[PDB]
RNA sequence: CCGGCGCGCG
């Protein structure tokens, strides 16, 4: 009670590198989808990736 | 058998082994997937 | 058994012509509207409220410009929403109001000009 | 329902009309209006039915979609059954049209069988009238049970699961709790029943240039839902190419893809398309875990209408639809002007037609909840047909109002909010913030204070009103699955107070957010505080992050700063820690060390409360056969000591506590009477040494199977065999 | 003071 821990929107801390890592995964998914459409990989390879 | 089936395909269904000009990526996919997964 | 949800009646150019030509006892309010016009929804609700207000003391009609485009152009309609307040006395001149005018403005026009 | 949210009772309304249209003729291979009024049928316990010419009586459905039999409101719910077995394209929905017409098939092979159908059929249920929310959601349920349907034991484990054909037709969140989980469904907001018994949802068609396509909103049966590429994303994305090859998530062939816009056929554009009414009343639902969304929907159905109601500062915009479709408020049936208003009636006159509308005044529901109506119009006001005239219970200004906006802090307070307990202020008690009227019925002078203590309000059947203020042990909950029991009530000088000096009304444990994973309550409390200072209300459609990233955060933070700046209250928005502020201990005047998230959320009072659960028993009436104490609070029965409780006592080794609750507290007739006598004189209780009436009962039953069971005692002294009387 | 059906709570 004396310290009175609480919980706000600001306290929910995402790690600083999430935007970096999500962008890289989006770039790799975009490249493989195009080459899957080209016929350079098959469906299971795209599904696994 | 796989000598009369091909002839039947050619005669009745218009089959012909037209050349598929592939990119290096598609050529690699065809030549490398014949060996295994990884 | 079931009351109608809308009191404002939609008229053709010929029907409105006959209405204006014929003898009138109460003021006639003519609305020009199009269903693709965004402001015409608010004007539709406002004129429904006005029709509820003036039970038999006024006549509220609407003309669609998608069916009477040439008639609207003839009557000097430059845009939507456009209202025409026609007095029962043929000697007087009608009033054209342009824009989403307030309900009190329509009440004032009907009371003090028709 | 192409351009607006359809009426929540439109499925029942359309089904009954279809039954009158073709169901009557198809089975007879002329109806007169009922003589009794709808109010008279329930007042003196009749059935609202119309005469068929004299073949019988056909019950009539109310405009709200509920029948009246013997003065009891009843609802006919829909059923799902076999037409990929779990695909919705292999199912059919049987509405009230199919159930009423089918009974006509049995009737003609009327009055009695229809009377027995509503009484006995599982698909016919008593309407829940706890609050306006319960009245409408009951009629939109979908069941796999019922005649011709699977039982819980019969239910396959692959059923009860979410199928992709359910999207837009069956809510993936709403389901029953317990053994019947996954077997009781619920229709979506925009769902519709098609002509083949299938459920349909509207989708927006994107079509090429050379096509008229007058109406681009078309409904899909689940059979044709597969073969369309349906996208839920938006078109706010541009690169150095053009808009058509921007990629969006989409649905196709039971799986999720990511394809270009030029390959998309249909778009899901309605905000409330995939949810039911319960899940559509949760603001910021996209920040709550879906597990708590199911519980939040259930809790909203247990909210008690309060003696005074108020609107929520933060809502979703579906409250107005719920109020209109519940029938609780008074809706004009004719345009005109208001001439007279009072408690008992409202007089409306229009187009030479003057009507008198009676108003409900302190009436009882099936759940012992009060109903009341107050005028919402003044004399001399023009009214359109279909506009509100009066406000009912749990309804303010034409919106559903199940709770109150109270000042709230999220911090631990001396263990009085341990686990899920709630600490409240005395202001909520003497302010009558959470006071509700409750009325029972019993089959005495009017206006007498009987002593179940209450005031007799109506005699016909005795109705007793009970004014119930909030108390310790009562249950309160928010709209985000955050439930709690009130464990402590403090004076206002003891509660923590803000930098403006105002004490808070409730204190919540902050530990309940991370484990429960409902962040939407933090968003709502902060915005509720901002709206109260700015004199604003917010009706926010769910999934606002479709516009931009962190859309809810931008809306709440910017509205918090606007309230702080306009009212000159710098604690309302703190740049260091937005949403949190330092508050002070009401007992010491010293600030708490960490800033506390504060706000004004919407908290409800639930039916589950004390005065309906506290039970006590000394002795009394026992069962006729087993001679054990009765079961149930209403029967003044006792508590059962089950076999799991017996294991615990055996684990403790308390062999004499176990024998107490096995012989002379349950069924030893001789030893029950002596325990009553010894305890009053305090003269030591001896061992029973005989058999309880449950063992003697078993012996006689075994005798009826030609089996003899004898109990013998062999003396360890002289080895004499003693036959015990049994 | 008996059983079925429906709805709930932990």
């Amino acid at each position: 009670t004396a310290t009175s821990i609480s919980l706000g929107i600001d306290d929910l801390l995402t790690i600083p590198s999430k935007g970096w890592l999500v962008q890289d995964a989006e770039q790799q998914s975009l490249i493989l989808e195009k080459h899957h459409h080209y016929g350079n990989v098959h469906a299971v390879e795209k599904l696994r990736q | 058998t796989e000598d009369e089936a091909r002839r039947r395909n050619w005669i009745e269904r218009g089959w012909a082994p037209w050349e598929e000009i592939l990119t290096p990526e598609a050529d690699f996919a065809r030549k490398s997937l014949n060996e295994g997964e990884e | 058994f079931v009351r109608e949800d809308y009191l404002v009646r939609k008229l053709s150019a010929q029907e409105l012509q006959d209405l204006v030509k014929g003898e009138r006892k109460v003021p006639l309010i003519v609305d020009f509207y199009a269903t693709w016009c965004g402001p015409c929804i608010l004007m539709a609700q406002e004129l429904e409220m006005l029709a509820v207000e003036y039970e038999s003391n006024a006549m509220i009609v609407k003309v669609d410009t998608d069916d009477e485009y040439e008639f609207a152009r003839d009557m000097q309609v430059r845009g939507l929403p456009t209202l025409f307040f026609i007095s029962p006395d043929p000697s007087k001149d009608a009033i054209r109001t342009e824009g989403l005018i307030p309900l009190q403005m329509m009440r004032d026009i009907i009371d003090n000009d028709m | 329902g192409t351009s607006t949210i359809p009426g929540f009772n439109q499925i029942q309304f359309e089904g009954f009309y279809r039954f009158i249209d073709q169901g009557l003729i198809e089975e007879l291979s002329q109806l007169v209006e009922p003589l009794i009024k709808e109010r008279d049928a329930v007042y003196e316990s009749l059935t609202y039915s119309s005469e068929l010419y004299f073949i019988g009586n056909i019950p009539l459905m109310n405009s709200l979609g509920t029948f009246i039999v013997n003065g009891i409101y009843r609802v006919v719910i829909n059923q799902i059954l076999q037409s990929d077995m779990n695909h919705l394209k292999n199912k059919r929905i049987r509405s009230v049209a199919d159930l009423l017409q089918d009974q006509l098939g049995l009737a003609l092979a009327l009055t009695t069988t229809y009377e027995s159908f509503f009484g006995l059929h599982p698909l016919s249920q008593v309407l829940d009238r706890t609050n306006p929310l319960t009245q409408i959601v009951h009629g939109r349920k979908l069941s796999y049970l019922g005649p011709g349907g699977l039982t819980g034991r019969t239910a396959n484990f692959r059923i009860r699961d979410i199928h992709p054909s359910h999207y837009g037709r069956i809510c993936p969140i709403d389901t029953s709790e317990g053994i019947n989980v996954g077997l009781i469904g619920s229709l979506s907001i925009h769902a519709r029943i098609g002509d083949w018994g299938s459920l349909e949802s509207p989708f927006y068609e994107l079509v090429e240039k050379s096509k008229k396509a007058q109406i681009r909103m078309l409904f899909l049966s689940p059979s044709q839902d597969e073969y369309y590429m349906i996208a839920a994303g938006n078109s706010l994305a541009l690169n150095r190419g053009i808009q058509e090859e921007q990629v969006v998530p989409a649905r196709y062939r039971q799986e999720f893809l990511t394809i270009a816009w030029e390959e998309v056929h249909l778009r899901s554009i309605f905000p409330f398309q995939y949810f039911s009414i319960g899940a559509s009343l949760i603001p910021f639902i996209e920040h709550n875990d879906a597990n708590r969304a199911l519980m939040s929907s259930n809790m909203q159905r247990q909210a008690v209408p309060l003696s005074r109601s108020e609107k929520c500062i933060v809502g979703t915009g579906l409250e107005r639809q719920v109020a209109l479709d519940s029938g609780v408020p008074a809706i004009a049936e004719h345009e005109g002007k208001i001439l007279y208003t009072d408690t008992e009636k409202i007089i409306l006159s229009g187009n030479e037609n003057t009507l008198s509308i009676p108003l409900i005044m302190y009436q009882r529901s099936n759940k012992n909840t009060c109903m009341h109506q107050k005028p919402q119009v003044r004399r001399g006001k023009c009214i359109k047909k279909g506009q509100i005239l009066a406000d009912g219970a749990a309804t303010v200004g034409g919106e559903l109002a199940l709770g109150k906006n109270v000042l709230v802090a999220y911090m631990p307070w001396e263990g009085y909010n341990f686990e899920d307990a709630v600490l409240i202020s005395e202001c909520l008690v003497y302010g009558d913030i959470y006071t509700s009227f409750h009325i029972r019925k019993y089959e005495v002078m009017l206006g007498s204070w009987v002593e179940g203590r209450g005031r007799v309000i109506d005699v016909r059947r005795v109705y007793i009103s009970q004014k119930r203020e909030i108390k310790v042990g009562d249950k309160v909950a928010g709209r985000h699955g955050n439930k709690g029991i009130i464990s402590k009530i403090l004076p206002r000088q003891d509660m923590p107070y803000l930098q403006d000096g105002r004490p808070v009304d409730m204190v919540f444990n902050p530990l309940g957010v991370p484990s429960r994973m409902n962040v939407g309550q933090i968003f709502e409390c902060s915005l509720g505080l901002a709206g109260s200072l700015l004199d604003r209300h917010y009706r926010i459609a769910p999934f606002d992050e479709r516009y931009e990233q962190e859309a809810s955060r931008k809306l709440v933070f910017s509205e918090l700063y606007e309230a702080s700046k306009q009212t000159a209250n710098p604690w309302v928005f703190e740049p260091e820690y937005p949403g949190k502020s330092r508050i002070f201990d009401g007992r010491t005047g010293d600030p708490f060390e960490q800033p506390v998230i504060i706000g004004k959320p919407y908290i409800l009072k639930l039916i589950h409360q004390v005065d309906d659960k506290i039970h006590g028993r000394s002795s009394g009436h026992y069962a006729l056969v087993t001679q054990q104490p009765l079961r149930g609070r209403s029967k003044q029965g006792g508590q059962r000591v089950g076999e799991m409780e017996v294991w615990a006592l055996e684990g403790f080794g308390v062999a004499h506590i176990l024998q107490e609750m096995l012989t002379y507290k349950s069924d030893h007739i001789r030893a029950r009477q002596e325990v009553l006598g010894t305890t009053i004189i305090g003269g030591t209780i001896p061992k029973p040494e005989d058999a309880p009436e449950s063992f003697r009962l078993l012996v006689r039953e075994l005798r009826s199977l030609a089996l003899e069971l004898n109990h013998f005692l062999v003396s360890e002294k002289n080895f004499q065999i003693n036959r015990k009387e049994v």
